[PDB]
């Protein structure tokens, strides 16, 4: 039902200055915090209205954590390079994805933490939140350090407590935008592409959250082979958009039907034009 | 190790000639994060283009939205020029009102 | 953002002792314990992030996050366990809050007590004389002298590892010729004390 | 482990002081702490490699911590005051914060108005009692370190050239010769218990050593009595068959 | 609030 997730990106740039650290936080599909170390005096910035109501004790704390992580990830990028016996001239990336998931019950459903190196799975926290799954030999050197540091213990405690606790607070403060699901604005457009060939486009617009299911049915059956599905795209105003298209024979357009599925809708919708 | 970007050029609201809107250039599925993205009005670079904070999907592939304020008009051509380490030459994709 | 622990705790050699610690913070990350001898380096004992017991030989530390309570338990008490014990609370980041500390006094197990006051002499007696109170039981207490020119130290335990023998000792001295062993101690001493001229 | 220098330091008011810390090799995290008598270590500054991530715990801007190379760390205290007197402990963690900390023995700093009261000790050994040998078949050698200022001493017993720890008992804290005084000189006693036969052997040499931490060669001294410098005062005794 | 433990890999 609800989730709080943090996405980290550490990037080495030999000769182009000190490694760049980007931290970004989300409550479901709504971003609320940002941090870029590339700024003059780097600070945590709000990206949602319901987070601006937080006091400076919160803001100087986020800045402290992310400033510390910037230093930690400079050392981590340097160390992983040594593990993989890589050139000091190459540009490498460490990415972290951690967070907690909540069911409709409001209780912790699942805690997670995953780390990557150059777009490849590196070190992940197991479902028990006690052990590590190291992808290779180098990732086992990181694991042994993280075992002695008691990362899994203090991370499990955070994901079960503080993560869930703060997510609930963010969900209450933003109950009007976060807990209210915007349904999509639908319509189907006709675009002739030949003498007897035409394209039907089913539009799903201004919907929140991002999860949607758009399908074209020719008199009751699905057309996965014909259905040109477009990737869900952000409208740029905290809403999302997607479209489904089918090339049909002229006259037979009416036998084609679009089915849209979203949580903002009480029951699935059917369109045809 | 390196991944190709998926580019989508579109308007925030359904485009109407003379009515102000927002032109968006959504880049996703690329790796590394180093990417050059410019919005073009008849080949001219729109100077005050803003972009979203660098985030990534489940598969670790990055994504960011480049956006500017634009008023669609009958004949001025809109496009998005994108360059990445995965690309030989920049990929220019023209804005289509119908997608 | 603070924590509480008793000032002093006393136990006998071979016994077990408990040092309680209550913390009052808003974001607990860990509760650790440290041992520190007079003028020494605080040494790590055990760390508690999650609820439960952490065992490291004779040292064990408990934690309850719901009660914001934790304690340190030390088994088979030895004389080397006489030190200051500190509980430390981590609240995320790097800033660690330490308690005021608990001073543990390990009382030596005396098998055969032989309390006595002996007189010692220096190579060159041109300075002073010393009176030594030794082999007394661990229950005995030594206080300061009535006279301003008579100095008395506190009792300390020595261990003759070759003979498996431990003894309590308190030293007394003055520079006035009037000073002697019989008058040297103005405190509660055991009756069977030997004195020899 | 973590090393720290100096072990003790006496300084005059307004003088600049430098405290060195050598943490464990490969330890990314470094901490500086201040420890007051009857209290635990209080946070001063935090280092992650060369980067000083925080210094909120530092009392004044007179205090300056550096770690140019992410290994050795120095703490410079410009224009010292009596309130700066405390033990300055340095600690290190291998890979970051919220971990096991590894401490140094710390620098005991004492700031004073002047140094005219600094004094080296007078060391004297006291040969064992015949009554003790006749009653318990054991011999207790008592050492007396007297009239020293400040509290900066390191007493040790040496038998036949090597240091001993069996039967040795040094006082936990040295007493004040004049308790009703601010400028009070200190006294420290120690006992060494050996067997009757070990003391009865005249081939056995006993030496009570007291390392005193006072003034350096750079410290100003315009007094008639000798400069109370960092020195070793000792008293010895030889075995007695009698 | 993010995770308050920064550990070197």
């Amino acid at each position: 039902s609800h989730s709080m997730r943090y996405f980290y990106t550490a990037m080495s740039r030999p000769g182009r200055g000190e490694p760049r650290f980007i931290a970004v936080g989300y409550v479901d599909d709504t971003q609320f915090v940002r941090f870029d170390s590339d700024a003059a005096s780097p600070r945590t910035e709000p990206r949602a209205p319901w987070i601006e109501q937080e006091g400076p004790e919160y803001w100087d704390r986020n800045t402290q954590i992310f400033k510390t992580n910037t230093q930690t990830y400079r050392e981590s990028l340097r160390n992983l390079r040594g593990y993989y016996n890589q050139s000091e001239a190459g540009s490498h990336i460490i990415q972290r994805m951690y967070g907690c998931d909540l069911g409709p019950d409001g209780r912790l459903l699942r805690g997670h933490d995953q780390s990557a190196y150059d777009g490849k799975d590196y070190i992940a926290l197991n479902e028990d939140l006690s052990s590590w799954t190291a992808a290779d030999t180098a990732a086992q050197i990181t694991q042994r350090k993280w075992e002695a540091a008691r990362v899994a213990e203090q991370l499990r405690a955070y994901l079960e407590g503080l993560c869930v606790e703060w997510l609930r607070r963010y969900l209450e403060n933003g109950k009007e935008t976060l807990q209210r699901a915007d349904p999509p604005k639908t319509h189907v457009t006709h675009h002739p592409v030949s003498d007897h060939e035409a394209t039907l486009r089913c539009w799903a617009l201004g919907f929140y959250p991002a999860e949607i299911t758009l399908t074209w049915q020719r008199d009751g059956e699905d057309q996965t082979q014909d259905t040109e599905l477009v990737e869900t795209r952000p409208a740029g105003d905290r809403t999302f958009q997607k479209w489904a298209a089918v090339v049909v024979p002229s006259g037979e357009e009416q036998r084609y039907t679009c089915h849209v599925q979203h949580e903002g809708l009480p029951k699935p919708l059917t369109l045809r034009w | 190790i390196q991944r190709t970007p998926k580019i989508q050029v579109y308007s925030r609201h359904p485009a109407e000639n003379g009515k102000s809107n927002f032109l968006n250039c959504y880049v996703s599925g690329f790796h590394p994060s180093d990417i050059e993205v410019d919005l073009l009005k008849n080949g001219e670079r729109i100077e005050k283009v803003e972009h979203s904070d660098l985030s990534f999907s489940k598969d670790w592939s990055f994504y960011l939205l480049y956006y500017t304020e634009f008023t669609p008009t009958e004949k001025d051509e809109y496009a998005c020029r994108v360059n990445h380490v995965t690309l030989s030459q920049p990929k220019i994709v023209k804005w289509d009102r119908d997608m | 953002q603070s924590l509480e622990q008793p000032s002093e705790v006393t136990a006998v050699e071979g016994a077990i002792v408990q040092i309680n610690c209550t913390y009052q913070t808003s974001g607990f990350y860990g509760l650790s314990w440290y041992q520190q001898h007079d003028g020494g380096a605080p040494t790590f004992l055990s760390y508690n992030a999650l609820d439960g017991l952490e065992e490291t030989g004779r040292f064990s530390s408990f934690l309850s996050r719901s009660d914001s309570y934790g304690y340190l338990l030390l088994q088979e008490l030895q004389m080397k366990d006489s030190a200051s014990y500190f509980c430390a609370v981590d609240t995320g980041g790097f800033k660690t809050i330490f308690g005021a500390g608990t001073r543990l006094f390990v009382k030596a197990n005396i098998q055969n007590p032989d309390p006595a006051v002996y007189q010692l002499r220096d190579s060159k007696s041109s300075d002073k004389s010393v009176c030594l109170f030794t082999d007394f039981d661990s229950q005995t207490n030594v206080s300061q002298s009535k006279d301003s020119d008579v100095y008395i130290t506190d009792k300390c335990v020595l261990d003759m590892r070759s003979m498996d023998f431990k003894s309590n000792s308190a030293v007394a001295w003055s520079n006035k010729s009037d000073f002697a062993c019989a008058n040297a101690f103005n405190n509660s001493i055991i009756p069977e004390d030997t004195f020899f001229p | 482990g973590v090393s720290q220098s100096p072990r003790y330091k006496v300084a005059k008011r307004g003088q600049d002081v430098a405290l060195r810390c050598d943490p464990i090799s490969g330890h990314v995290s470094l901490f500086w702490y201040q420890q007051a008598l009857g209290q635990g270590p209080e946070f001063l500054t935090y280092f992650q490699n060369e980067a000083q991530l925080d210094k909120s715990g530092l009392p004044s801007d007179r205090f300056f911590a550096e770690r140019p190379e992410g290994s050795v760390s120095t703490l410079k205290i410009q224009r010292t005051q009596q309130e700066d007197s405390a033990v300055y402990l340095c600690a290190s963690s291998p890979t970051g914060g919220q971990e096991t900390q590894y401490f140094g023995p710390g620098t005991r700093l004492l700031v004073l108005e002047d140094l005219k009261n600094v004094f080296p000790p007078e060391v004297a050994v006291f040969e064992p009692s015949e009554a003790e040998i006749s009653h318990t078949q054991k011999a207790t050698l008592v050492c007396l370190a007297t009239g020293f200022y400040p509290d900066h001493v390191e007493l040790s017993w040496w038998v036949n050239g090597k240091e001993v720890h069996s039967g040795v008992c040094t006082d936990p804290q040295p007493l004040k010769e004049q308790p009703a005084l601010n400028d009070s000189r200190y006294a420290l006693s120690s006992r060494l218990r050996v067997s009757a036969t070990f003391w009865q052997n005249p081939r056995n040499h006993f030496r009570c050593q007291v390392q005193f931490y006072g003034l350096s060669e750079n410290d100003e001294w315009t007094q008639d009595r000798a400069k109370p410098v960092t020195q070793i005062v000792s008293a010895e005794a030889w075995g007695r068959a009698d | 609030l993010p995770f308050d433990k920064s550990t070197v890999m």
